[PDB]
RNA sequence: CGUCGCUAGUACCGGAACUAAAAGUUCCGUAGGUGAACCUGCGGAAGGAUCAUUAAAG
RNA sequence: UGAAAUUCUUGGAUUUAUUGAAGACUAACUACUGCGAAAGCAUUUGCCAAGGACGUUUUCAUUAAUCAAGAACGAAAGUUAGGGGAUCGAAGAUGAUCAGAUACCGUCGUAGUCUUAACCAUAAACUAUGCCGACUAGGGAUCGGGUGGUGUUUUUUUAAUGAC
């Protein structure tokens, strides 16, 4: 007897200041009888290409969680990151070794998170062998180096600083420079970021992030 | 469909039927009538059940203009769906698809035949004939041996049937016991079904199942209700009572550690009586 | 080849 | 001036789901299925059923206010097939023809690292 | 080189008599049609006939053939064919 | 009537066009 | 008609044929479909865009992207070109392991059964069901009409389950009659 | 074998007599055929609900 | 064109009335089986017909 | 489903999103390539011992090959007594029993599938091919070690290593 969209009402979302394009679309919810309770805890997943306006990041997605509401504006915070499935399937190929590492670590902001990084062996310029398999000892050494690195950046940084590192993919270059002597590698990427636990809510820290 | 062509085996079947001249014969799966003409020869009258109207028409054509024409009667329908007349002897080479149910129908006829000669698949015939402690002893064996006695007449080969089937065959004799033993079909079948889920495991293991416990508890509550004694009816009210009843009866009967496949008629009868003593009714 | 690397 | 939605397409063997929701996904804008647009249960999975469902959702989305959608096609996944069937493809084609702008296309079929046994059994299934 | 290695490696494992039998017959046709095999000079025939007479390798006195005969293995059609192909091959060499 | 066991000279475009016409 | 883009990543093993078939692929897309075509060599993905001032058909962009995807999966160019010609052509896709968990030699022999000697068995299904089949290792793609691909799918599945090629060839022939009859 | 068979027959007769001592109907009792199900629809639940109502 | 039929229905006291009625794949080991001319669960074998593409850190 | 029907569903099914719980299994990389006496063995990291090959101008000096008797292990299934019980699933029940390419389909699902302490010792347990030893052709690919180069790349200070 009622069209819900009569009682539905629109809010617009705003992303953290770490990202260039703060406007990330709009969401709806039923009008308060409250709307804020439903709005909080909402997670929206969006490609980096939209937020940074560069197609170099077309294969990467951020999940952002709504954490505050102000005057129809939904202030969100970083909640996770991931790659597109098609990207991963393009990456994985025959005649090469997959090196996958995962590290559970907490930032300086008591943000507990988990980082998954992926790397591949590559054939040298003059190589004539078909494949580029790496011996298990090299695999273990590379994994140890990656773990030590990822722990080093995560521990000595804030979550916002961690994102500011993730966007320029500097961590991948650091991994490439660290593991260069062990074995040549290609397509070094931070595959995924999960946010396991959260600290106590601090609205001021979010207002500062959103300016 | 497969058709027999060996005359000697048909002659043996009709002979070992031992049809008295005053007997009426229920002849299932009449086929071309090779069995039927002989059975008409030495029978008072024959009642035949045919699935195929064409094939019964062929039978009528064969028997037409013959002295035994008046004796034959043909029924058209499904053997199971039909309600049958009184009959003294049952001789069948019916398709084995209805083999297992058929037997029980013969067992459950209001006036059962004194003797029946039935053709079955070899494995099924052996399971019917299986004795306690045998590998192929199963629920069917115990049930039929309660309601009848089954014996082996012949082993019928593949080559006799055309087109040759993928399994051997055999002919057996079934004799329903008159008077019938005065044990409920339902209770016996329920006990055997609960015990024969895995015939080579302990009976206690068979009763350990949760569904079995639930069924037995509901039946105990129903029995208490019938006796006018009040009952709570909640899910777990009598679990601790039924479990201890089962343990006590299994221990006292000494059947707890005996495998179902190695237990004979009397062991199951003792178990049934003890369960009725302690108040649990299965089916 | 037209369009190998530039808009065509 | 551009409002974005999310068009989740679930292409099963026996049916197709055209479910357009909000960017968060909690809010449903319109759900239309192959069954609702067809008289026979056999023809539910067909591309024709998928085609009709797309316009019905497409018409609804315009009325609400949505002008663009991000497509998320998927199959039944799990222990079953991972690739969307013709029903999903036709629905995707229909949305493009409907005039609604489409932002990005990605397959989100649930792909297990390693799964439980398939219902078929040792001898197989789908004779 | 890998590709023929994978293909050649896989064809090795298939040792079905029917599959090998069909492959040969296709191969023999191709050789005969293409005339890849050089014609035998009369001297070469004489050398070949010399060996067959001088050995008598293609008669039922061989170990394999004798075993099948004495144990009723040649009543079966397929083995009898495997015997007959051998005998005609000998008779071919015996031809003058 | 016998089925062809070799690549159809007709492309699938062509065989479907034959189907319409 | 609005400005839009597609991105279809071509796998490495299909790069060289695309370089081979490029002379015959951009003409139909840029002339008939009036679409603006590229690939990013850096990303190795063919990029197709709707040109608002020139493109007219709303469905051209999806039609072109699907046409590419057919070539990407392994279908021959002329086979894929039909997707541009027609509007009721779809691709059915599944793997061997979905039908039956076959491993080692069992998987390889199952593939051999589908393809048949010299590709005859695959071609019979191709001709009888009016479809096209690309057998990529344990990955099967079938292109054709919706009714047609279902018919082709079962014949493939029966071969996977163990049905001998000969009986499958016979069943194909009974099906072939009903197609001409209707 | 015969004499053991006769003893078994006598024991069977005694047990069957004591069984006739303890006998009831079976219409209300749930059959063991349900052992495999382990989960039930509403339709039977209505049937069971009606059955237990009839019993009281 | 008439009589009673047969099928369906409506009433009435077996009987006696009314209306309607377009038809003529091959197996191995193990474990089970109560619509068993055979089925089923688990693991294993070929003693079962390989076509296309394929250096894109090009 | 060939179409239906048992089945769930306005008390909201199916589908969407944020979580949580339980038990299995280690996709894609994956290759008859690697290891192990065989059966078998695939997520990260740590601990415990074990092992083939290679290098050795180190050590003992026949201590060796084969093996009735006898002993250790022996896929899957199975049995005894606990734990666990997600998925699939013998048995059993039940819906439908119309149509032959789709002709055995559906739902519930006991035992089992997992694990602990003992039994059982069977497979197309296959290279349908005993073990040790010598000799008898060319070729280039791969896995592990070792030797040689005044070879490329990296060490983006050199270099030395690593990768080719
Ligand atoms: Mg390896
Ligand atoms: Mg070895
Ligand atoms: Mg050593
Ligand atoms: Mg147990
Ligand atoms: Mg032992
Ligand atoms: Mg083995
Ligand atoms: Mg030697």
């Amino acid at each position: 007897v009622v069209d819900p969209f009569t009682r539905k009402e629109w809010f617009d979302i705003k992303a953290p200041s770490t990202f260039e394009n703060r406007n990330v679309g709009k969401t709806l919810v039923n009008k308060s009888t409250s709307a804020s309770d439903a709005l909080k805890g909402r997670v929206v997943e969006v490609c980096l290409a939209d937020l940074q306006g560069s197609e170099d990041h077309s294969f990467r997605k951020i999940k952002l969680r709504v954490d505050e509401v102000q005057g129809k504006n939904l202030l969100t915070n970083f909640h996770g990151m991931d790659f597109t499935t098609d990207k991963l399937r393009s990456m994985v190929r025959k005649w090469q070794t997959l090196i996958e590492a995962n590290v559970t670590v907490k930032t300086s902001d008591d943000y507990v998170l988990r980082i998954f990084a992926i790397a591949f062996t590559r054939k040298q310029a003059n190589q004539v062998k078909r494949h580029s398999y790496a011996q298990s000892s090299h695999i273990r050494a590379i994994r140890k180096v990656i773990s030590e690195i990822l722990t080093k950046e995560v521990q000595g940084s804030t979550l916002a600083q961690l994102t500011s590192k993730l966007i320029p993919e500097v961590i991948n270059k650091e991994i490439e420079n660290a593991t260069k002597d062990i074995f040549p590698l290609q397509n070094i990427h931070v595959r995924k970021v999960k946010l396991l636990k959260q600290p106590k809510f601090d609205v001021g820290a979010l207002m500062a992030l959103h300016g | 469909q497969h058709i027999l062509k060996n005359p000697l085996v048909a002659q043996g079947i009709v002979d070992k039927a031992q049809i008295r001249p005053s007997d009426v014969v229920l002849e299932v799966g009449p086929g071309t009538g090779n069995l039927t003409v002989r059975i008409l020869e030495q029978a008072k009258n024959v009642v035949a059940v045919e699935m195929d109207p064409r094939m019964a028409a062929e039978l009528t054509k064969r028997v037409r203009g013959t002295p035994v024409e008046k004796k034959l009667e043909i029924m058209l329908g499904d053997f199971m769906k039909t309600e049958l007349p009184y009959f003294d002897i049952c001789i069948s080479n019916t398709p084995y698809q209805i083999s297992s149910p058929l037997v029980f129908k013969l067992i459950n006829q209001p006036r059962p035949p004194r003797v029946s000669i039935l053709m079955f698949q070899r494995e099924f015939a052996l399971r019917l004939l299986a004795r306690p402690g045998d590998s192929l002893y199963c629920r069917l064996s115990a049930n039929v041996q309660m309601w009848a006695n089954v014996t082996h007449i012949m082993k019928v080969g593949k080559n006799n049937f055309r087109p040759p089937p993928q399994v051997e065959s055999s002919v057996v004799r079934l004799e329903i016991k008159n008077p019938r033993p005065q044990v409920d079909y339902n209770e016996w079948d329920g006990l055997l079904r609960i015990v024969f889920v895995r015939k080579n495991r302990t009976i206690s293991a068979g009763f350990k199942s949760t569904t079995v416990m639930d069924i037995l508890e509901k039946n105990y509550k129903t029995f208490l209700a019938m006796n006018n004694e009040m009952v709570d009816d909640t899910k777990g009210s009598m679990h601790d009572v039924v479990k201890e009843k089962i343990d006590t009866v299994l221990k006292e009967t000494d059947l707890g550690d005996k495998r179902a496949g190695k237990c004979d008629q009397n062991d199951f009868l003792r178990l049934l009586y003890a369960f009725h003593q302690v108040g649990i009714h299965f089916s | 080849l037209p369009g190998w690397g530039e808009w065509a | 001036s551009q409002v974005f939605g999310v068009a989740r397409i679930y292409a099963s063997f026996n049916d197709t789901f055209v479910h357009v929701t909000d960017l968060s996904g909690k809010e449903t804008i319109a759900r239309v299925t192959g069954g609702m647009k067809v008289k026979a249960d056999r023809d539910e999975s067909s591309p024709y059923a998928a085609m009709l469902a797309a316009q019905d959702v497409a018409a609804k989305c315009k009325e609400v206010g949505i002008t663009a959608v991000h497509v998320k096609i998927r199959a039944t996944g799990g222990t079953r097939t991972k690739t969307p069937g013709p029903g999903g493809q036709a629905a995707l084609r229909a949305l493009a023809r409907s005039g609604l702008r489409i932002g990005r296309i990605e397959d989100v079929t649930p792909v297990p690292s390693d799964s439980t046994r398939k219902k078929g059994g040792r001898r197989g299934r789908r004779l | 080189m890998f590709r023929e290695e994978r293909k050649a490696r896989r064809l090795k494992k298939i040792k079905s008599k029917t599959y090998r039998k069909i492959k040969k017959k296709e191969l023999m046709k191709n050789r005969e049609l293409a005339a890849v095999s050089s014609d035998e000079d009369n001297e070469d025939h004489d050398i070949a006939r010399a060996k067959e007479r001088m050995t008598l390798k293609h008669k039922t006195n061989s170990k394999w053939a004798k075993d099948m005969i004495k144990h009723g293995m040649t009543n079966d059609a397929e083995t009898r064919e495997e015997m007959e192909e051998m005998l005609r091959q000998g008779e071919r060499l015996k031809a003058k | 009537f016998e089925l062809s066991d070799v690549k159809s000279s007709k492309s699938l475009a062509e065989i479907y066009e034959d189907d319409y016409t | 008609i609005k400005f839009e883009s597609r991105k279809i990543m071509v796998p490495p093993h299909r790069m060289t044929p695309l370089r081979n078939s490029w002379t015959k692929i951009y003409p139909p897309l840029v002339e008939h479909l009036k679409l603006q075509v590229r690939m990013n060599l850096k990303t190795k993905s063919v990029e197709l865009r709707t040109n608002p001032k020139f493109t007219t058909d709303p469905g051209a962009l999806q039609k072109g992207a699907d046409f590419i995807k057919a070539f990407t999966l392994g279908f021959d160019l002329d086979d894929s070109i039909a997707l541009l010609r027609l509007d009721d052509l779809y691709i059915e896709t599944f793997e061997v392991k979905d039908v039956k968990t076959l491993t080692g030699d069992h998987l390889s022999r199952a593939i051999g059964r589908i393809a048949g000697k010299d590709g005859k068995t695959k071609f019979a299904i191709e001709n009888a069901t009016r479809t096209r089949i690309v057998l990529a290792d344990s990955k099967i793609h079938i292109l054709g009409g919706f009714t047609h691909i279902r018919m082709a799918r079962e014949s493939v599945v029966s071969l996977i389950l163990g049905s001998p090629p000969g009986k499958v060839y016979g069943n194909l022939r009974t099906v072939a009659s009903r197609l001409k009859e209707r | 074998k015969f004499i053991e068979h006769q003893l078994k027959r006598e024991e069977r007769k005694t047990i069957i007599g004591k069984l006739q001592d303890y006998k009831i109907d079976t219409s209300l009792l749930t059959s063991s055929k349900r052992l495999g199900e382990g989960r039930q629809t509403k339709k039977e639940e209505f049937k069971e609900a009606l059955s237990l109502e009839r019993q009281g």
